RNA sequence: CUCUGGUUUCUCUUCAGAUCGCAUAAAUCUUUCGCCUUUUACUAAAGAUUUCCGUGGAGAGGAACAACUCUGAGUCUUAACCCAAUUUUUUGAGGCCUUGCUUUGGCAAGGCUA
């Protein structure tokens, strides 16, 4: 118990997010901690509109993770 | 360690459906199943709240966002 | 199905549900020493998981070694199949197909053809004893073979109860222990990405008779269970190898504080286990219940007035619980084996993993052509009929459904050594029960019934009317080679049917007996040692064949070779008077007929590798490397046969017009031999001219290939012959005192020591030597009963070497019942087998040619 | 009545000090190889005598090898001889080297 | 806990002692059943020993042999007893003497 | 006692779920969190059938084996007895 | 928290092919031997039976004291203090408008917000 996400697969992958909101973003996976809170590098916010905006390395809170799918082969 | 979960980690390497708690579902083999919950799967069938269908290779779903999952009737022995 | 088992902890119908899915399915083949404990733990395992199945107190169950012959000399004398699911330690059920090895040195073809269907091996190792002769072996053909290895160290109480060894020589010993495995491995393997380490998982620590085993993952899950906050996984990457625990700061480091401080082996795992047993075994009635209180382990007052070896296994089975160790270990470095199908074709499969069938195996999915491959046959308790043991590498297996049995002998173009047969049943083969089931997909193990009649010992079975480029399954190429010969004749002649009926059946049962008749009507049996030749006299006399055989004394099967050039450059034509040959004959450099044996040469190779190999290490012309033609008997033989014809003399066209004529000739006089008809070994015949005819129906068939025999019949003679005597390695395992018997002993035999060093951690000594085959006989019973029973050897063939006399002189004199001096054994050997075989009384070095 | 008994380790220690002189401190039947029953059964039945053995009576009428009439199978022209068979090799392997073992014992092996 | 206490050797010795010493509990047994030298001719005979003593030992083995081998499992009796039969009956009573005096006693009946 | 879920255990039970879906499943498991494991279970949407003389069902769908997380689970009534098999 | 079952000893009845015995006797018969000259007494191997020296199991009866350790069962079933941003007793997922679809009811999309 205070047990790691087995993420350890994915580190320095290209992966696509969906969060609570609808929403959805795309990054490389830099690292985790055991709240499976996030740290995404060359992150891109893809809106509702389509239109796909680059807001560089970012923290994602484990909470509002609803899925990561990953773009590359593991 | 509750009974459920066992019966989870049972289905590592059988091909498992599970809906989200925004009620996509996704269908193919689970890889691993955490304590938590936690859920990697392969070669998935996503069939969204519209109706169509997806394909994806790679799946991680988090177990909170989880609102449940189908197992074989093979373990229900 | 619906047929009656014992309780058990699963249930059938789970166990067919896992069947189908290929990727929780583990063939793994449990080998090593003899009395190792292999039998013992699978005992175990079955006890596990049939809580009615139960190991008696003071006699051990072993639930395999059923049959008669094994429970009465105590030694597994036949391979045994099991398959029960078993739990991870994880909690995740698995499918083990686990195939239990004799351990003898003799029985290796089981050890065999179990590896042939097996897709990993557990190599079972004594904590005491160490690396020994048959765990060498087995290591060299395991990787050889291409399987997944991992490492079961047993009988680590020994350490404790018998060496009493303090817990840091202890962790020496069991270092050491696998320092020697990887050095073995790395020695027989050239990739690295087989280590073997307790850190990585590829070894476990297990006592088989007081019900322990564990890896460090499982002792570290023990503690997590006890204390609730550990990862056990770390915990385990950090207990073995010279790590120190720092309790000040609760830490571990490379570097040892205080210089008195344990390794965290040492500390964690070693030191507790001695504890428990030491109080288990000493002091049982004064502290051993607060001991067991404060494990948490509590046992009802009749356990705990069990005498002290029952109540260890009972509060040790109390303490560790179930093997999980052994089923990660297995899970987590043994293929799928979804995976590891696809190395079984490259290696096994005679068509190549490249062709179409070898994607379709390959791939293994129940869904697709029928490829079962059977290796094993087993004899029902009647002994009538037989079920062919064997592993489903594609499609399914149905009771009922007709299927195509192909032997050995088959090929594409020779469509004649396969039959249609009909399956009656097929069985999921428990030790001692069998379960019957209704179809078995790809990926298992299954006995089939009904396909016995048109195989002997191994066959590929597939379907008609389909898979019409089938090809067979490479027959099972073994450890060692059947020297020890005898012969056998009923006492009533009235019975000779029976007899007959029984030889096939024991040639069935055992996969490397050969049995065969010779010229003069007399049944000969090749085996590899006494005691097998002993288990098959037996099995022979009392399970097949219900009648009285006589068995004459045991004799080895020489070879023939020469040491120097021919004399003369020898010659024949064909009954035709056209179609001459003309050969010579010398010895081969040393080592070539090692390499050629070995496989590092293969004349299915390109003419271009071949003569780079011939060229560069055995330094010959370019000219001659690629004038090769044939490698004697076999594909792989110690003799070869090159064309020195210059293009100026013959037409190459027309000498390639009859080269297979000539191979044929060439590899059948090999083959059988002049000297006393048996195999020719280390020769090089090169064929000096050859005049061939111009019309084919003058040419080949029946024309050239006893021209050919003959010509190397008279080259070979015409070259100083001589024969060679197999040589048996002999290991002997004696105390520090009695080396000095062996040495008398050995002595007596014309033996050889090579050497004789201790055992490190053990007060014992292991003796090596070199005896001859022939003289081997009674050599294991005059050590032990001379030295009262504390030396132990175990021989295996080892290598030819030539007997010290002259074969093919006549000045000697041989009386019939005296044992010769060396310097005619040869003479002796040769007239002696000549007569056995039937043939003339002396064979001259003109009897072959054309002129006389 | 004085039927059973259960002692304690340091009796029995102490008992086995004393008894000390009466056992030979053997700590395996390797040492009874070819020497314990059953290897006596098997010698008793085919009617030889280990040498350090007892000797009985034949237990069948022994075939007096002065009886066969030398046939192919047992002339002794085609015999290669290297060392003698001894009895102790017959009661060792009793099916390889006897012509009809009846009510003949297989041994324990190693241990 | 200590690693090893004062009576762990002597436990792990008596681990390998021979029968009876290996146990902790069991039944008793009569002194005409107890036989002390039976393990000793068991064994081979010591090295440079007389003649008259090596057959002693093979004629020992001869015989051991032959008991061991025409065993047969005993009969389903009734339990009746000869004593008991005696003390039921009114012309015997029960007195406890000295084992001397009672052989003289039996020497003089006897006479 | 404890005993207030293992008396239902192996029966046929109705699952009513956050967002108002009813399980209709045998009964097998439960744990701390009342995470549920359901052999047989189908869903309903519309309606949970007092003998609605029009239909019973409509929206069903059959399942199988099921495991439902607690996190989602409202309440549970007992819907029919355990099935012999 | 409560109810069974105790231990030792004496005797009777019956079953035991379980190394009933971690030892080992005698007698009779048959077959095969030593021989043989007739009885005792035997010689030495096998097979069968019996009797004696000894057992274990179960049941029955008696008589001497311990009566809840253990075997189970009746009983499987807990409170002092501190707490929840991924899987339920604190959870900020809150609303409205337009369009489209739908027989209406009802469902989907976007935006606005503080
Ligand atoms: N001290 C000790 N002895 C053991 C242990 N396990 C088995 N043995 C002994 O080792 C001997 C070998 O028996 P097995 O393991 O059953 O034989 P095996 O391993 O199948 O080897 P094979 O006879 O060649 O098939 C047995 O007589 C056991 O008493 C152990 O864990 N510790
Ligand atoms: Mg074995």
């Amino acid at each position: 118990k205070a047990h790691p996400p087995e993420l350890k697969k994915f580190m320095d992958k290209k992966l696509s997010l969906k969060l609570n909101g609808g929403r959805h973003v795309q990054g490389i996976l830099r690292g985790f901690d055991p709240f499976m809170n996030l740290v995404i590098d060359e992150c891109v916010e893809m809106a509702t509109s389509g239109q796909q905006n680059n807001i560089g390395m970012v923290v994602i809170r484990g909470n509002s993770i609803i899925m990561l799918e990953a773009l590359e082969r593991v | 360690i509750g009974v459920p979960i066992k019966v989870l980690h049972e289905a590592e390497g059988h091909i498992v459906t599970c809906e989200t708690n925004t009620g996509e579902v996704y269908r193919g083999k689970l890889i691993e199943a955490e304590d938590n919950m936690n859920c990697q799967m392969s070669n998935i069938t996503v069939t969204y709240r519209d109706g169509r269908v997806a394909q994806l290779e790679q799946v991680y779903i988090r177990g909170s966002k989880i609102r449940f999952l189908i197992l074989p009737d093979m373990l229900k022995n | 199905m619906e047929q009656t088992l014992p309780v058990t902890v699963y249930e059938m119908d789970f166990l067919a549900d896992l069947m189908d899915n290929s990727e929780l399915i583990r063939n793994v083949t449990l080998c090593g020493h003899l009395h190792h404990g292999k039998t013992c733990f699978v005992d175990c395992l079955i006890e596990q998981t049939h809580p009615e199945i139960r190991k008696r107190y003071d006699q051990d169950l072993c639930y395999t070694d059923i049959l008669f012959t094994e429970q009465e000399r105590g030694v597994g004398i036949k391979s045994t199949p099991v398959t029960v699911v078993l739990p991870d330690t994880k909690g995740k059920s698995y499918l083990f197909n686990i195939m239990d090895t004799p351990g003898h040195v003799n029985f290796s073809d089981e050890v065999t053809a179990g590896l042939r269907i097996s897709d990993g091996v557990v190599l079972f190792i004594d904590a005491a004893e160490g690396v020994m002769l048959n765990t060498e072996r087995l290591i060299k053909h395991a990787v050889q073979e291409r399987l997944a290895v991992t490492v079961c160290i047993n009988k680590i109480d020994r350490l404790i109860l018998e060496l009493k060894l303090p817990p840091t020589d202890a962790y020496y010993k069991l270092r050491h222990i696998v320092d020697e495995v990887n050095g073995l491995i790395s020695m027989y393997s050239t990739d690295e990405n087989l280590i073997l380490s307790p850190l990585l998982g590829n070894v476990c620590f297990s006592s088989s008779q007081y019900s322990i085993c564990f890896t460090l993952g499982s002792f570290a899950k023990i503690y997590a269970d006890t204390f609730g906050d550990i990862n056990y996984q770390e915990f385990a990457k950090r207990l073995w190898g010279d790590i120190y625990f720092n309790p000040k700061t609760r830490k571990f480091t490379k570097k040892a504080p205080t210089s008195s401080s344990q390794r965290s082996f040492v500390e964690f795992i070693l030191e507790p286990l001695y504890k428990i047993l030491a109080q288990v075994v000493g002091d049982v009635d004064t502290s051993l219940p607060r001991t067991l209180d404060e494990l948490g382990i509590h046992l009802t007052k009749e356990e705990l007035k069990l005498n002290i070896r029952p109540l260890l296994r009972l509060v040790c089975k109390k303490f560790f619980g179930e093997f999980t160790g052994f089923v990660d270990m297995c899970v987590q470095h043994i293929p799928s084996p979804k995976v590891g199908a696809k190395p079984k074709i490259e290696h096994t499969y005679t068509g190549g993993v490249d062709s179409d069938l070898g994607e379709a195996m390959s791939d293994c999915d129940p869904d697709g052509p029928l490829m079962c491959h059977t290796t094993k046959m087993y004899s029902t308790d009647d002994g009538v009929q037989f079920h062919a043991f064997g592993r489903v590498l594609s499609g399914t297996i149905h009771a009922g459904q007709p299927v195509k049995v192909l032997g050995e002998n088959y090929t594409l173009e020779d469509e004649e050594d396969s039959q249609i047969c009909t399956v009656g049943r097929l069985w999921i083969s428990v030790a001692r029960y069998h379960i019957e089931v209704n179809r078995v997909p790809a990926g298992n193990w299954v006995l089939i019934e009904g396909v016995d009649q048109p195989i002997v010992k191994t066959a590929t079975i597939t379907e008609p009317r389909g898979n019409e480029e089938a090809q067979i399954f490479r027959p099972l190429k073994f450890n060692t080679t059947s020297v020890i010969k005898i012969a056998v004749e009923p006492v009533n002649p009235s019975e000779l049917p029976k007899m007959l009926d029984g030889l096939r059946k024991v040639n069935k049962s055992y996969p490397s007996l050969t049995t065969k008749v010779e010229e003069s009507g007399e049944h000969v049996i090749l085996g590899t040692g006494e005691l097998y030749l002993d288990c098959v006299m037996h099995d022979l006399r009392k399970m097949y064949s219900e009648i009285d055989i006589k068995v004459a004394d045991p004799v080895v099967t020489f070879c023939e070779t020469v040491v120097e050039t021919s004399s003369l450059k020898c010659f024949a034509e064909t009954p035709n008077k056209k179609n001459k040959i003309t050969m010579i004959a010398e010895p081969l450099e040393k080592g070539l007929a090692e390499d050629i044996e070995n496989e590092v040469v293969q004349i299915t190779w390109n003419r271009k590798k071949l003569g780079e190999f011939f060229q560069t290490k055995y330094d010959w012309d370019l000219l001659a490397a690629r004038s090769i033609w044939a490698f004697g008997p076999d594909a792989t033989g110690p003799n070869i046969l090159v064309d020195d014809t210059l293009p100026s003399e013959v037409d190459k066209a027309l000498l390639g017009s009859v080269k297979d004529s000539i191979v044929q000739g060439f590899q059948w006089g090999t083959r059988e031999g002049p000297l006393c008809d048996e195999l020719i070994r280390n020769v090089k015949f090169k064929i000096l001219d050859a005049v061939v005819a111009q019309e084919p129906l003058h040419r080949g068939g029946g024309q050239i290939i006893p021209t050919a025999r003959r010509v190397v019949y008279s080259a070979f003679l015409m070259a100083t012959p001589r024969l060679m005597e197999p040589y048996y390695f002999v290991e002997v395992q004696a105390p520090a005192d009695c080396v000095s018997a062996v040495y008398t002993v050995l002595a007596r035999r014309r033996g050889h020591v090579t050497q004789d060093a201790p055992i490190p951690g053990s007060p014992l000594y292991t003796i090596k030597a070199f005896i001859p085959a022939i003289d081997s006989f009674g050599f294991e019973t005059d050590l032990r009963t001379h030295t009262q029973g504390q030396a132990f050897s175990l021989s295996v063939f080892h290598h030819w070497q030539i007997v010290p006399g002259d074969p093919l002189d006549k000045s000697i004199v041989i009386r019939p019942l005296e044992p010769q001096p060396a310097p005619h054994l040869a003479r002796e050997f040769m007239i002696k087998t000549r007569r056995r075989k039937g043939l003339s009384e002396d064979v001259s070095i003109s009897k072959f040619f054309d002129d006389p | 009545t004085y039927q059973r008994w259960q002692f304690t380790l340091p009796m029995m220690s102490t008992l086995y000090r004393l008894a000390n002189q009466l056992l030979t401190d053997l700590v395996d039947d390797n040492y009874f190889y070819l020497f314990d029953l059953k290897a006596f059964f098997t010698s008793k039945a085919l009617n030889m005598a280990i040498p350090g053995g007892p000797k009985f009576e034949p237990l069948v009428r022994d075939i007096n090898l002065q009886d066969e009439d030398w046939n192919e199978f047992n002339d002794i022209n085609k015999i290669i001889i290297r060392q003698p068979i001894r009895t102790e090799y017959k009661i060792a392997f009793p099916y390889l080297y006897n012509n009809l073992p009846h009510h003949v014992h297989l041994t324990w092996y190693h241990t | 806990t200590p690693l090893y206490t004062d009576n762990t050797a002597n436990g792990i010795a008596l681990l390998w002692a021979p029968r009876p010493f290996n146990l902790r509990s069991g039944r008793t047994r009569r002194a005409l059943d107890i036989p002390l030298v039976k393990n000793w001719y068991r064994e081979h005979c010591p090295a440079g020993q007389p003649v008259k003593v090596r057959v002693s030992y093979q004629k020992l083995l001869k015989y051991y042999v032959l008991n061991a081998l025409k065993h047969r499992p005993p009969k389903a009796q009734k339990k009746r007893y000869l004593f008991r039969s005696f003390k039921a009956t009114k012309f015997f009573q029960s007195t406890k003497l000295d084992w001397v005096e009672v052989g003289l006693q039996v020497c003089r009946q006897g006479y | 006692k404890s005993s207030k879920m293992l008396q239902h255990i192996d029966y046929r039970m109705r699952c009513i779920l956050q967002d108002g879906r009813i399980f209709i499943g045998t009964f097998k498991a439960f744990d701390k969190h009342m995470n549920l494991i359901l052999c047989d279970c189908d869903e309903f949407r519309k309606i949970k059938p007092k003998n609605s003389k029009q239909a019973e069902r409509e929206e069903k769908r059959v399942l199988g084996l099921v495991l439902l997380r607690g996190e989602n689970l409202v309440s549970m009534t007992v819907e029919g007895p355990p099935p012999k098999d």
